[PDB]
């Protein structure tokens, strides 16, 4: 049974950043790499970035250069994906995504989404 | 950036009839390509993976092809669950990217 649960739905206000958090279950955490994804209405889905738990990895979209921090934390199974200083332009869906095999980058397995709102 | 283009953003359909959506990545991202399912307030979910290959416990019904910058997502037989989003992914190179989606809809 592996799965992925991710944080309630957060209403942030302009500047101000937000950390959300997915714990995972059902397999060792430092095996396999967290990826982060955001969905908004126009725009779709946009590939975040991803974080290793085994080192601290840190590989992320040019696009969310400063937006996005990936840290993770062991003995929580645990991730997390710090945003900056959100503006409209950050409201949407985030989601929280592993890989199945290792052998395929695809994402087989994701968090129920983590709805941000940003508004003053 | 390899660009995913999903031309139609949606497709007419029936229950029982059989259906293709293509992606088009702008570069030759080879086998690494995948295919997601959508349905409202929902999280993707993994049909396709490395082109053709299924993922475990997807239906007969969903097939894949395409090997190079075309590919093409398939139904042989729809039903009315399957009347949802199908997104397209490429998994070759970093950033990784998606197209624009394509909803099925019930044509009448």
């Amino acid at each position: 049974a592996v799965h992925l649960q991710q944080s309630g739905t957060e209403l942030v206000a302009p500047g101000g950043g937000v950390k959300l958090s997915c714990g995972a279950s059902g397999y060792t955490f430092t095996n396999y790499d967290m990826n982060w994804v955001r969905q908004r209405p126009g725009a779709g889905l946009e590939w975040i970035g991803w974080i290793f738990p085994g080192d601290g990895s840190a590989r992320g979209n040019e696009k969310f250069g400063g937006a996005a921090a990936l840290a993770a934390a062991a003995a929580g199974g645990t991730a997390y994906m710090g945003l900056g200083g959100l503006s409209s332009e950050d409201s949407g869906v985030y989601f929280c995504a592993r890989r199945g095999f290792a052998g395929a980058a695809s994402f087989a397995y994701w968090g129920q989404g983590t709805l941000v709102t940003a508004g003053g | 950036d390899i660009v995913m283009t999903q031309s139609h953003k949606f497709m007419s359909t029936s229950v029982g009839d059989r259906v293709s959506i293509t992606c088009k990545g702008s570069q030759d991202v080879n086998s690494a390509l995948a295919w997601y399912q959508q349905v409202p307030g929902q999280s993707p979910a993994l049909l396709i993976y490395s082109g053709s290959n299924r993922y475990s416990g997807v239906p007969g019904r969903f097939t894949a092809s395409g090997g190079g910058t075309d590919f093409s997502f398939t139904i042989s037989s729809v039903q009315g669950e399957d009347l949802a989003l199908y997104y397209c992914q490429q998994h070759y190179t970093t950033p990784w990217t998606f197209g624009g989606g394509t909803k099925l809809e019930i044509k009448r």
